[PDB]
């Protein structure tokens, strides 16, 4: 039985034609307290995978350590291990799915919401999710958090089923990411400006972005806004 | 609860 | 406090027939009021011609659904590569699902083949390993939706022959595999349209002597 | 489970116990012995928990039997008690206890002399002339305390007993289906047929 | 824990350990178990170096393991105390769950089984001692004689004997002994115990001992006088 | 002294090699498997007159589909048998059918080497395991401390066994009916054992489909013993 | 002499008397031939009985539906040891949705028979195994030995008189590796290799035995009418 | 549901002029009802004595289990413990159980044999020792018994007037409490005479 | 739940509804009750679906057991007492399960145990348990005499579970009928509601609350 | 491994013997002779100190007399440590009975169990046996006064009159010889003495070199008392019967 004490918010990603985008703010509030504003929550395994983690950071860098530790203990004794027998997407995730469902069964979960995005060897895009419960699903959009209510519904309007992934581009599909970004920092308390983007290409590979910020933003039509109801000064 |  | 359980949403649905058996579930699944997927498959092909679903709480539906495929595979490696006959798997799926009586699986598990003799069988089991094998279940969220439409149109409840002054029960008979789909498609339109945690895709299972094949339909998104 | 009575006179130990097993809002059985024998001259009855009684009777029952075979030798009434009462001690601090009150009625072969011991569930232990388990005190004690005298024969205790018997039939809620005598002698333990 | 095996294969395909224990069992005092048409008799040797012996406190050969079974042996007699206890144990474990007390079969079967597990568990060495296991089954009136030995084979027997010289009682009730027709009362079973023992024992003084047991829990130890006037009639007879 | 589980030069457990001499020196049984059913004899042995031959017990029933037989140290076959008969009755629960004569076979042989310094030595007893299921049908395993096990079409084990092999080398064929087995069993038993053969010195026993695993009465063997003598004497 | 009561002790020389005992068992039991292309891998094995009354002892063991062994010595140590595969091929499917890798196979087994020799109470494994099987990075074979040391081959053989299958494949090495999309081919150079090992007997049809795994083709074993076709 | 007053007793121990002095009424109940008017709560070991109130099967496990230590001290030491010894003795025994305790207030009295000195000592159910060289009170009507030794009692009493005071303090004490009475024995010790005493109170 | 088994000159018989309930939702009305251990032994199934169910099945593998090693039928008595030892270790962890082992043997004769989850073991000529037993036992008690003859014996088990059926909400369906005997027990049928209670309410001019 | 320095404790012989307990019991004979007679009015135990130095502190002093409970005692013989160990888990378990029943434990129980743990260290364990044998000497309202002994094997046996440690042939002999049924303690107590007198190694018995007890009902009606000699009485009890 644990409670979340350090938390990171949504964590948003999507499919397009070549292969997945995934995005996370740099946020690591404390409450209602914003109090970290350097913190990475897109973690890269090999040039192929990116793992998103929302919720405690505390096991969020536990994780982390998993992680870092799976490609070491890969390595072992593996001549391949930069070629045919690296470590893939579904290799990590069913890996985290594991773990998850193992700590939820022992009544002492990893307090978190995560999702796998990469491209598997065969060029197959990889995008799935789990969380502290152990409950995995897949789509070609994902978001944890608000992002699940309000990032997904747009994302949708993009990538609204399984034929609409090769229609969409990196562009357009980076554009609905970045959009989706910005609406969450208008309308979530616990989310930043600043935030990290990474998208796994099958073709051009694994292009981290760091320091984005949120941009084009509606402020103006405030100033017209006067009082709550009958208040005309 | 359970199936009785 | 740290609820380890979760509702996901989505129902299911086994018919038997004479030589066949379906196992139908929808595609949808839910946590509250937002969709997670439109498509995420929960009836699944376990080998020896056993389709099953374990529906409700997907992590421990998932996780049964993965233990079942694994105890056919060892069932094969200490027995010779005998085939694991529907009743047996019942059977062994009790345990599994008993063996824990004092932390469930909440889900409801549903199986579905053809019996030693080449006739459609399916098996229904609650959370804690109590089955039944029966010509006709519905299970998960809209199984009260659907239920007792099955037991008007499959089993020929409440219906009696027309000028017999409710005497002469309507007469029970097996169905085709066309007519069996159909009511499959009517329930789960149904269940959609007044279920909200029902929709999306409708995928069925259906299993013959010669082995499993699938069929998907659309559902309404809403 | 709820009537169980003792009482000690002159030559003889009388237990009566209720016949009554009930579950619920029904009487599942009216003649219902709650009484084991633990050895030829050594007879407990108990009440309490449904399960725990027969249970723990039984478990006294084997430990008293194997302990006649390995000595060739009957424990006495007071070496008895003694060992049921440390048993319900231990229980009490157990991960879940006996739920169970005995009365042990015996006639000590070496003294000559009967005796009745009142064992509660938490390993309370007391020798009495008259005792008895539950809601039934509360009406026979004061009625024994009137009635009572040491140097009562086998017949007078019976006498006693089917007064108490009367009284709690009169002011007891529930019904008990009445009782099953039996009387620890000299001779050994014997059943009262007709009461 | 102490794990070396002690009772293991030698070249020849023997348990040197399981017949060392039968060799204690030979130096052991004589024992005898004859079963007639409605009782079973356990005759038991005595050896006679020892006087200033005390008869009240001393361990009797024979020891029942409930109301209705009897166990008497040869071999060590400290051996033999633990394989009593663990079926005085098991007959009131068996009563227990069962509701029913141990046939003497199950209860032969259970002590031949402790033996056995003594003879390939790691730290032990197996029993010196051989059973002769006597008694009725509940409502039963067929009497029941059972042998086990330290390997942990059981089986049963219309009479036999065990511990030293018993080859000669063997002898003796070989012949004497008639399946057609065994000792039709108590006094026959009893005397055909005593005349078997007499081949080996020395003086029919206190060096015998005897105990029936008859159906329904009715098993009762002959004295010393009651002994005697079976030792003086056959002795008797003997002269002729 | 030496190590129990140990290797001799030639590449054998020592202690496995041992046991075996110890299988010669116990009482013949002997196993026929045919497609009316599989028939196991045994030789009884008393080692005296006044032991009543009737509670010697070297046939063993496992459950209702699969039968026993054993030689050697007999005493060492009593928790082979109790492990045998709740592996087929756990199968039965956990899968609703009979477990396959091989599998009880195969469960019984994961024991035999669980020895070492588990139990301290190996078993003593070598096992007949026959019976009957829908796959393989009719089918007679012979059960070695090794923790190796043979299906035969016939097999012989004990003091006799290789005198009885070759006997049965030359007698067995695939067309054989179960009266023609049975009585085979008691001519070959009757050949290598010591003592005369009677009902009350040897048992016959035998495993159908139809009928299950039974032991043969002492008034049925007697009379399929009668039988024999005449047989052989009729040419 | 005085150092080969047990496996803890060395000899003087430096050698493991124990674990050569150990190795003495696998020269004993029947020859089993293990050759591999770049698209298929096959083991072939001759089968011992114990007379003519008695079955064939099976040779061959399935691992995975990708992986799998042939056997050379004590048949129950080959039980533990495949056992323990099954138990870590499926431990790679269940928590990483992975095939094992065949050299992390025989990595796994190399570890676990030398355990075994470096403790006291315990003994080596008496048994030899050919495990073929075909991963991510196309067909394997290896030679496992109960020292511990596991080889990864194009082909091989162990057993007794395995030197003759062990030359044959020494010499036919350039033609066998290239039989890519052909296994009926590949078997028939494995069935001719084997033959080299024999002595006064010959292949008959409940003697032999095969099995086979490759690009589009799990591991499957062939025994009985099934092996007719390659005599 | 509260262990110290389900079974109700008191009992107190007094000093004199080279004397001791122990008493304890004789009621064990179960709440309301009066079950036993024989229930003695105090035992002797040698020549000390230990009187325990509180859940009366405590009262009789620590009796048998003080009787067991006592009885192997002395065959090992080859003498008879001493009040100061047999004090640490509870103490040390009642703290074993110090997160699962025995529901009891046990109180030593007796004369060192050695000195002469009168001894008499109280605890709490976790063992914490209360020396005193007046009185020592325990049970559930202690306020009472406290209130009467307080005010009744006076320092070197003579064996015969410090039987009086204790009796005085228990007996009003037990009125005026509903679980304690039906009975009371008191205990006059002297260097090498004990002389024990059932008083006549009322029995309501 | 309705369950009942009564003892009689000829034997034993027993009676049970086929209803399956999860709260208010009837789940299933074709649930086997009696479960058959053995041909002479029988058992019913009141309570948790799955703790009768598994355990029940699991007694009858201890109860083979037995004979495989006694080389002889297992007593009622002590096959009841294997299944109340066996849920008394569990007893407090929440098992709901109201039993009755039924059969006969040469020893004991006819013979009917109640065993339930809270350790319970009462030996016994007649039970019913389950949610509708009380209205079983007014109609068995107010009909039964030991000189019953076996079809009125086996009209009265199964009317018994009728009036209970009609009453009680969570139970009903069909009625399993089983007569026990020296010989062992034997099936007399599946008996739906549906048409039983029309068919009783004509036949014995009964159930006259109801609307005809 | 350790296999290569282990004796096997635990083993029969050839004949079937346990070695261990064999030459435990060989140690024992090599020990200072103890002697118990049980009479009808109570029962005397005596005991020869092993080869007595001037210096040695002789009233503070137990080798060979202990005393159980109230009830019980024993004469010892062999390793002196070994039965201490024996002794403290023999006091121990009569407290244990008391505990548990309210009654003092039965002499033959008390006996039973401590025979029944040297029989473990014969049969597991694979640790030496205790190289002790016990004459134990007590009272019950059972069977009254018994003498019983034990020896390393684990096996006990009752008797009236019985001698454990060194020249116990010699010494039985003479027991055996002047025995009698209708026997009192103060006969019982001179049969004792001129016993240990004949079988001694020592060239003349003397106080310092013997320790003795007895068990009478000689205390106030129907109560049993303990009486372990001081050297004063030993001294005196000597003298009255004419030794020295
Ligand atoms: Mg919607
Ligand atoms: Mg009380
Ligand atoms: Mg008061
Ligand atoms: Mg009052």
């Amino acid at each position: 039985t644990q409670q979340p004490i350090v938390t990171g918010t949504s964590v948003i990603s999507m499919k397009y034609d070549n292969g997945v985008i995934i995005a996370a703010d740099n946020l690591g509030s404390y409450g209602s307290l914003l109090r970290f504003n350097g913190v990475e929550r897109l973690i890269p395994v090999g040039d192929n995978t990116v793992v998103g983690i929302s919720g405690d950071i505390s096991d969020m860098q536990h994780i982390e350590r998993l992680l870092k530790d799976l490609v070491t203990e890969n390595a072992y004794d593996n001549p391949l291990a930069d070629a045919e027998e690296a470590l893939e997407p579904s290799y990590i995730f069913e890996y985290l799915a594991t773990v998850m469902y193992q700590r939820r069964s022992k009544m002492n979960p990893l307090w978190n919401a995560i999702i796998v995005a990469g491209v598997q060897s065969n060029g197959d895009q990889f995008l799935r999710y789990v969380n502290l419960l152990g409950v995995t699903y897949s789509s070609p959009t994902l978001a944890t958090g608000f992002g699940a209510h309000m990032a997904n519904p747009l994302l949708r309007k993009v990538v609204d089923r399984e034929s609409d992934i090769p229609k969409t581009t990196v562009q357009v599909a980076e554009e609905a990411i970045v959009n989706a970004m910005r609406v969450l920092y208008y309308r979530d308390a616990r989310s930043s400006r600043n935030f990290s983007l990474a998208i796994i290409d099958k073709n051009t590979g694994l292009t981290f972005k760091k320091n984005l910020q949120v941009e084009n933003m509606k402020w103006d039509f405030a100033k017209d806004i006067k009082g709550y109801g009958t208040q005309k000064i | 609860x359970a199936l009785f | 406090q740290f609820n380890p359980y979760g509702d996901n949403g989505g129902t299911i649905l086994g018919i038997a027939g004479e030589d066949f058996a379906v196992l139908a579930g929808d595609t949808r699944n839910i946590t509250d009021y937002s969709i997670n997927s439109r498509y995420e498959p929960k009836v699944f092909d376990c080998g020896d011609n056993i389709v099953m679903s374990a529906n409700g709480f997907a992590a421990d539906g998932d996780a049964l659904v993965k233990r079942f495929k694994n105890s056919v595979k060892w069932y094969h490696f200490d027995h010779n590569d005998k085939k694991l006959s529907i009743n047996s798997a019942a059977r062994n799926i009790q345990h599994l699902l008993y063996g824990k009586r004092f932390f469930p699986y909440y889900v409801h598990t549903i199986i579905a083949g053809l019996d030693e003799d080449g006739k459609g069988a399916v098996y229904s089991f609650d959370p804690v390993g109590s089955y039944e094998r029966e010509q006709c279940r519905a299970g998960g969220a809209a199984a009260s939706l659907i239920m007792p439409f099955l037991d008007n149109q499959v089993n020929f409840k409440n219906q009696y022959e027309p000028g017999t002054n409710g005497k002469v029960k309507k007469p029970l008979k097996y169905l085709s595999v066309e007519e069996v789909i159909k009511l499959v498609r009517d329930s789960f339109t149904s269940a959609t349209e007044r279920h909200i945690q029902v929709g999306d895709g409708l995928e069925i299972l259906i299993v013959t002597k010669d082995g499993v094949r699938k069929e998907f339909y659309e559902l309404k998104r809403d | 489970m709820d009537i169980i009575l003792g009482i000690r006179v002159q030559d003889s130990v009388i237990l009566a116990s209720s016949k009554a097993v009930t579950r619920g809002i029904s009487v599942l059985k009216d003649s219902d012995d709650k009484t084991r024998q633990l050895s030829p001259h050594t007879l407990m009855s108990f009440a309490g928990e449904a399960g725990d009684t027969v249970q723990f009777a039984e478990y006294i029952q084997a430990n008293i039997q194997l302990y006649s075979i390995r000595e060739d030798y009957e424990l006495s009434p007071q070496a008895v008690s003694s060992f049921v009462r440390q048993e319900l001690a231990k229980s009490i601090r157990s991960r879940r206890p006996y739920q169970v009150n005995v009365l042990i009625g015996g006639y000590d072969k070496k003294k000559n002399k009967p005796e009745l011991y009142q064992i509660d569930y938490l390993g309370t232990k007391v020798e009495l002339p008259y005792g008895a388990h539950g809601y039934s005190g509360f009406y026979t004690f004061s009625l024994l305390d009137h009635h009572y005298r040491p140097d009562m024969t086998t017949e007078e205790g019976l006498d006693l007993l089917k007064l108490c018997v009367q009284e709690l039939e009169k002011r007891m809620p529930m019904d008990f289906k009445g009782v099953i005598v039996k009387i620890v002698d000299k001779d050994g333990i014997r059943q009262v047929d007709d009461f | 824990g102490y794990d070396r095996a002690l009772s293991i294969f030698s070249p020849d395909g023997h348990i040197f350990q399981v017949e060392y224990a039968l060799e204690a069992v030979k130096r052991g005092t004589c024992a005898v178990g004859v079963k007639g048409k409605n009782c079973v008799v356990l005759g038991c040797e005595r050896r006679s170096t020892l006087k200033l012996q005390d008869t009240r406190i001393t361990p009797s050969k024979v020891s029942k393991i409930d109301s209705h079974v009897v166990l008497s042996f040869s071999g060590l007699n400290a051996d033999s105390r633990i394989l009593i206890e663990k079926a005085r144990v098991e007959a009131q474990s068996h009563r227990l769950t069962l509701e029913d007390p141990v046939t003497v079969e199950y209860l032969t079967r259970y002590v031949a089984g402790v033996q056995q597990r003594y003879t390939q568990s790691g730290g032990v060495r197996p029993f010196g001692v051989s059973t002769l296991i006597a008694g009725f089954d509940p409502r039963d009136d067929e009497p029941k004689l059972y042998q086990t030995e330290p390997s942990g084979i059981y089986s049963s027997w219309s009479a036999q004997t065990i511990g030293r010289n018993s080859k000669t009682v063997r002898e003796f009730l070989e012949k004497n002994y008639d399946r057609k027709e065994p000792p039709a009362t108590v006094e026959e079973c009893v005397k055909l115990t005593v005349r078997s023992l007499l081949e080996v024992v020395q003086t029919g003084a206190k060096n015998i001992e005897i105990t029936v047991v008859k159906p329904d829990s009715d098993i009762v130890a002959l004295s010393s006088e009651e002994i005697n006037q079976y030792v003086t009639q056959i002795e008797q007879e003997k002269q002729e | 002294d030496r190590g129990v589980s140990t290797f001799s030069p030639e590449g054998r457990l020592f202690q496995v090699e041992y046991s075996l001499e110890a299988i010669k020196l116990g009482s013949t049984a002997i196993g026929i498997a045919t497609k009316e059913g599989v028939v196991l004899g045994v030789e009884k042995r008393a080692t005296s007159p006044l032991l009543e031959s009737d509670s010697i017990e070297k046939i063993v029933e496992i459950d209702r589909h699969i039968g026993c037989a054993m030689s050697g140290l007999t005493a060492d076959a009593r928790s082979m048998i109790e492990h045998a008969r709740t592996a087929a009755v756990t199968h039965n629960l956990y899968y609703d059918e009979d477990i396959n004569v091989e599998s009880l076979t195969q469960s019984v042989c994961d024991l035999a080497l669980r020895f070492g310094e588990l139990m301290s030595r190996p078993f003593g007893v070598a096992l007949l395991i026959a019976g009957h299921d829908a796959d393989d049908g009719y089918q007679l395993f012979h059960a070695e401390p090794s923790g190796t096990f043979y299906r035969y079409n016939a097999k012989a084990i004990g003091s006799g066994s290789e005198g009885a092999q070759a006997e049965l080398l030359n007698e067995w064929h695939s067309s054989l009916t179960l009266k023609e087995a049975e009585l085979l069993v008691l001519k070959i038993l009757k050949q290598v054992m010591e003592e005369k053969l009677d009902e009350n010195n040897a048992q016959l026993s035998c495993i159908t489909k139809q009928d299950g695993f039974k032991i043969y009465d002492n008034e049925k063997t007697a009379e399929l013993i009668k039988e024999l003598k005449e047989k052989e004497a009729a040419e | 002499n005085n150092y080969d009561g047990d496996t803890v002790t060395f000899s003087p020389t430096g050698r493991l008397f124990q674990v050569e005992y150990a190795l003495e068992a696998i020269k004993q039991g029947s020859v089993t031939v293990g050759l591999r292309s770049n698209t298929h891998a096959v083991l072939v094995a001759l089968k011992r009985n114990a007379d003519e009354l008695s079955s064939y002892q099976k040779k061959i063991i399935k691992c995975d539906e990708h992986m799998g062994l042939s056997l050379a010595g004590l048949a129950p140590d080959a039980r533990v040891l495949s056992n323990y595969l099954r138990q870590q091929c499926n431990y790679s499917s269940l928590v990483f949705n992975r095939k094992l890798a065949v050299e992390r196979a025989g990595h796994l087994l190399c570890d676990k028979a030398q355990k075994n020799t470096q403790s006291y109470g315990g003994r080596p494994y008496g048994v030899g195994l050919l495990i073929i099987g075909y991963d991510k990075s196309g067909a394997h074979l290896l030679e496992f030995q109960p020292s511990g040391n596991v080889t990864e081959l194009y082909g091989t053989a162990i057993g007794a008189r395995s030197q003759g299958a062990k030359t044959y494949l020494e010499r036919t090495l350039d033609t066998f590796i290239k039989i890519d999309g052909n296994p009926d081919e590949l078997i028939k150079a494995g069935v001719e290799a084997i033959s080299q090992s024999l002595r006064d007997e010959s292949l008959t049809v409940d003697n032999l035995s095969i099995a086979i795994v490759g690009k589009d083709t799990p591991f499957t074993i062939y025994d009985g009418e099934a092996v007719a076709k390659y005599i | 549901s509260d262990p110290s007053s389900i079974n109700g007793g008191i009992v107190v121990a007094m000093t004199g002029k080279d004397c001791v002095a122990i008493a304890c009424d004789l009621r064990l109940g179960s709440q309301s009802l009066g079950v036993s008017n024989k229930f003695e709560k105090i035992f002797h070991y040698g020549h000390v004595f230990l009187g325990i109130t509180g859940l009366a099967t405590d009262v009789t496990t620590l009796n048998e289990m003080f009787r067991y230590k006592t009885n192997l001290y002395k065959l090992k030491e080859e003498r008879a413990i001493e009040p100061e010894t047999f004090t640490q003795l509870v103490s040390s025994s009642l703290y074993e159980r110090r997160f699962g305790p025995y529901f009891v207030g046990p109180v030593v009295a007796g004369i060192n044999s050695k000195s002469g000195k009168p001894f008499i000592a109280g605890f709490d159910l976790i063992g914490c020792i209360d020396e005193a060289k007046d009185f020592i009170v325990s049970g559930t009507a202690s306020d009472q018994l406290f209130g009467m030794c307080e005010s009744l009692y006076e320092p070197n009493l003579e064996p015969e007037d410090l039987f009086e005071t204790i009796s005085q303090a228990l007996l009003n004490a037990a009125d005026r409490d509903a679980l304690s009475g039906w009975g009371a024995v008191v205990y006059i010790i002297k260097k090498d005479e004990v002389v024990k005493r059932y008083l006549k109170m009322r029995q309501d | 739940t309705t369950t009942l088994a009564f003892r009689f000159q000829g034997g034993i018989i027993v009676a049970v509804d086929s209803r399956a309930t999860a709260g208010n939702w009837v789940a299933s009305q074709t649930v086997k009750k009696v479960i058959e251990i053995n041909p002479f032994l029988l058992g019913t199934m009141a309570g948790c679906a799955a703790d009768c169910q598994f355990w029940e099945t699991w007694l009858g593998s201890q109860c083979r057991l037995h004979e495989l090693r006694e080389k002889e039928r297992i007593s009622v008595a002590a096959a009841s007492k294997i299944l109340s030892n066996l849920v008394y270790q569990y007893k407090g962890a929440g098992l709901s399960m109201g039993t009755m082992i039924c059969g006969y043997t040469r020893k004991e004769g006819p013979t009917i145990y109640y065993v339930d989850s809270d350790g319970t073991r009462l030996k016994g000529d007649i039970f019913c348990v389950g949610s509708g037993q009380t209205f079983a036992y007014g109609v068995l008690d107010s009909n039964y005499k030991w000189d019953l003859s076996v079809e009125d014996a086996l009209y009265l088990g199964k009317r018994s579970i009728l009036a209970a059926a009609h009453r009680d909400a969570y139970s009903g369906g069909s009625v399993n009928l089983y007569h026990v005997t020296e010989d062992g027990w034997i099936y007399h049928g599946n008996h739906d509601v549906g048409e039983l209670f029309w068919k009783v309410k004509e036949e014995e001019g009964s159930f006259n609350n109801v609307i005809g | 491994g350790s296999r290569r320095y282990d004796s096997r404790t635990t083993i029969f012989s050839p004949e079937g013997r346990l070695y261990q307990v064999e030459y435990a019991l060989e140690s024992i004979s090599h020990a200072g002779t103890a002697i118990g007679i049980m009479a009808s009015d109570g029962i005397v135990l005596a005991a020869e100190r092993k080869v007595t130095s001037t210096l040695l502190e002789q009233d503070t002093s137990t080798e060979k007399l202990y005393k159980l409970n109230d009830k019980i005692a024993v004469a010892v013989a062999g390793l002196t440590a070994d039965a201490e160990i024996l002794i403290n888990t023999a006091r121990i378990h009569a407290q244990n009975y008391l505990k548990t029943y309210n009654e003092d434990i039965p002499v033959e129980i008390l006996v039973r169990r401590l025979s029944d743990i040297k029989q473990g260290y014969t049969q597991h364990g694979g640790l030496r046996p205790f190289g002790v044998s016990f004459i134990y000497a007590g009272y019950d309202d059972r069977y009254g006064y018994q003498l019983y002994t034990s020896n390393p094997s684990g096996n006990y046996t009752g008797w009236k009159a019985i001698s454990v440690g060194a020249n116990t042939s010699a010494a039985q002999t003479l027991l055996q010889m002047d025995y009698k049924d209708d026997m009192k303690v103060d006969d019982a107590i001179e049969l004792a003495l001129k016993t240990l007198s004949k079988t001694t190694d020592s060239s003349a018995l003397t106080y310092d070199r013997l320790e003795f007890a007895t068990i009478r009902k000689g205390a106030n009606d129907g109560e049993v008392y303990q009486k372990i000699f001081k050297p004063q009485e030993i001294k005196d009890i000597l003298v009255k019967t004419g030794i020295t």
